[PDB]
């Protein structure tokens, strides 16, 4: 889940494999502000994924 | 001009809508933008063009022999000059206006349209590379004895797979 592969001096390479966190693209993001997850975020959810 | 293609083409391009002129020119050109004070220049770019040009005069130049001829030490031979025109005529189907039977209704008019560049593209202060090469294509392209039919450059286009925005009508 958390893992980072470039936490080496200068963002070169670690000894570290990614994590799902960083391999899925930034643009399927959604924020909810520190607020309780509700019905319509699944729908949400499903519309980014069926878009692509 | 850094550099300058005369080509011949043929008649099936010469009917064209684009191409109405039997020679057509590819250069290649340097441009500056200068401060109105004095020569301090602010930019550099490389331009190549193609144009539709007529004959407007003729000059004096060395003669180039080929392998299967000599040439003497001084001869000389006289080529055209070209120039960029404003419009050219093409001629379409149309009707009479005061026709008086059925042998003069249906006639060929001359109307004369508006003369646009084949080719033009920019180029910035480096990558003259990319612009020669781009030349080199063109000619090479005329060369095949078809019309110019690509112009695909990878710095000027939309990302591939952002299926988020390519997903919208284009057709």
């Amino acid at each position: 889940f958390w893992g980072d592969s470039k936490l080496a001096p200068g963002g070169q390479e670690g000894l570290q494999f990614d994590g799902i966190n960083k391999m899925i693209d930034p643009e399927n993001t959604i924020d909810l502000k520190g607020n309780y997850l509700e019905e319509k975020h699944i729908n949400w959810g499903s519309q980014l994924i069926l878009q692509n | 001009m850094l550099f300058k293609y005369i080509h011949d083409v043929n008649a099936k391009v010469e009917e064209g809508r684009r191409y109405l002129s039997d020679v057509v020119r590819v250069a290649l050109d340097k441009e500056e933008t200068t401060d109105p004070d004095t020569q301090e220049v602010t930019s550099t770019s490389y331009r190549v063009t193609a144009y539709p040009v007529v004959q407007v005069g003729e000059e004096e130049v060395p003669y180039i022999p080929v392998h299967p001829k000599t040439a003497e030490p001084g001869q000389k031979v006289t080529v055209p000059t070209y120039d960029v025109p404003e419009k050219l005529p093409v001629l379409v189907r149309g009707r009479n206006p005061e026709a008086t039977g059925d042998y003069d209704d249906h006639i060929w008019v001359t109307e004369e349209v508006e003369v646009r560049p084949l080719v033009d593209e920019v180029f910035k202060e480096d990558e003259f590379e990319k612009a020669r090469l781009y030349y080199e294509n063109v000619a090479a392209q005329l060369a095949e004895g078809d019309d110019i039919r690509h112009y695909y450059r990878k710095d000027l286009d939309r990302e591939a797979g952002h299926y988020s925005v390519s997903r919208y009508p284009s057709f």
